[PDB]
């Protein structure tokens, strides 16, 4: 054949993969936590959204954090070798490095390791996206006026907020975070590079959402989103 | 609005 | 005029900006730390790479920590109405979220906060790029066979490694991360979008490179760099 | 190789 290049994730294979949505809204009254108003609007967005991307999506709402071990755990045991890549969406309570449970916390690198590439083989090479809305902490943004392969590489976490931050959520229309990646996976997945479109995601939130509140405290509040990445090709979640 |  | 679109970072300032390279080499014997051999390597390449994109770089070599905040400080208070973006290059020992001065270690929050929003004028809304070389733990990869705008938002972290790893250096060659950096910047940085270029670096580092130690602990061992992108917009080192 |  002519010159090939290689600078893109093969996503031809016979199913994109998998995108499993942990809707966690409700959560036991020992732990303290409050019911998170304006979730399933988010759950039911991604939904439809990566099933517009050919993903076989699976929904599931208010998983303890046992539920949540097990689950990534078999669904880390499958055979994904037909599937091109993997997404997991996490919406819950959470704290750096942390998500919660309905009766308490997991440590996201206990359910990310289950698809490094030394454990997961059938995903070894892939893209294997997190997408987390959650909190990463408590500090406030008040805005300005304007072997071979490590087995930590093909890992994308796009995280709702920056580090050490709230993360905000909308009991009516669902979390800035949420919001806009749908919008913008609707609107540019057909045609851009998906760090691309994640940037316009970073924009969005950035730009277009404040806070209001009765509590000067959680007033006129900013927020941004943060890209992590350890993928090694552009990812494109169509094909030619 | 409410944070997460 | 015709229908404008902006998605791109501004570029076309009369200056480029600053390119801050601070290269920690040698560190008081009180601290207990090795010399970190090569990194003079990777200096000198970091300087030839970024004279290119025509930043006005400045190396800086063995710092205190009270020397690297006095500098951070100093910088982040001149006028650089007339730059596109800003650059800071760290070359030290480090721990996660943490980077050493000769004498002891600085939080990479302390530096970075200087750059905030509303805290550098100058710079809001514009590209704040942080490329650190250094520990992020002492984890090992054993690889697998093949207001209006967010006062944290326009951030870009080009870490040279995941969260919690180690991060590797050739004392003759200089580190993994930053050779491949300015690899790709010197062959892709005319054609490519930043984080197009750094997927590249991903790549690089995570395919051609694998540590050879006699101390089993440390031999065979991969990396992956990690970026971590709070950008809102997509940045191209040229213009039209 | 060394470690930083």
């Amino acid at each position: 054949s002519g010159i090939s290049l290689d600078n893109s994730y093969k996503m031809d294979y016979p199913e994109m993969g998998l995108c499993i949505i942990i809707n966690n809204k409700n959560f036991h009254k020992s732990t303290g936590m409050t019911s998170r108003s304006g979730t399933d609007v988010d759950a039911a967005n991604l939904r439809e959204t990566f099933r517009n991307l050919k993903y076989e999506v699976r929904n599931k709402n208010d998983l303890t954090r046992e539920e949540i071990v097990e689950l990534m755990r078999d669904v880390s045991k499958e055979d994904h070798s037909k599937r091109s890549s993997f997404v997991c969406v996490l919406l819950s309570h959470g704290e750096e490095g942390i998500i919660f449970g309905t009766n308490g916390p997991v440590d996201l690198k206990k359910i990310v390791n289950f698809f490094r590439g030394d454990r997961c083989r059938s995903l070894t090479g892939k893209p294997k996206l997190f997408i987390i809305q959650a909190c990463r902490g408590t500090e406030l943004d008040c805005g300005i006026e304007t072997h071979k392969i490590p087995v930590e590489a093909d890992f994308l976490y796009a995280y709702s907020t920056a580090p050490g931050y709230y993360s905000w959520r909308n009991s009516k229309d669902g979390s800035w975070f949420i919001q806009s990646l749908c919008a913008m996976l609707k609107q540019y997945a057909d045609k851009l590079e998906f760090m691309h479109i994640l940037t316009r995601v970073n924009r969005k939130v950035a730009t277009e959402f404040e806070s209001f509140s009765f509590d000067a405290t959680f007033h006129a509040k900013k927020q941004i989103p943060c890209i992590v990445s350890m993928l090694t090709k552009e990812l494109y979640f169509y094909h030619l | 609005d409410e944070v997460d």
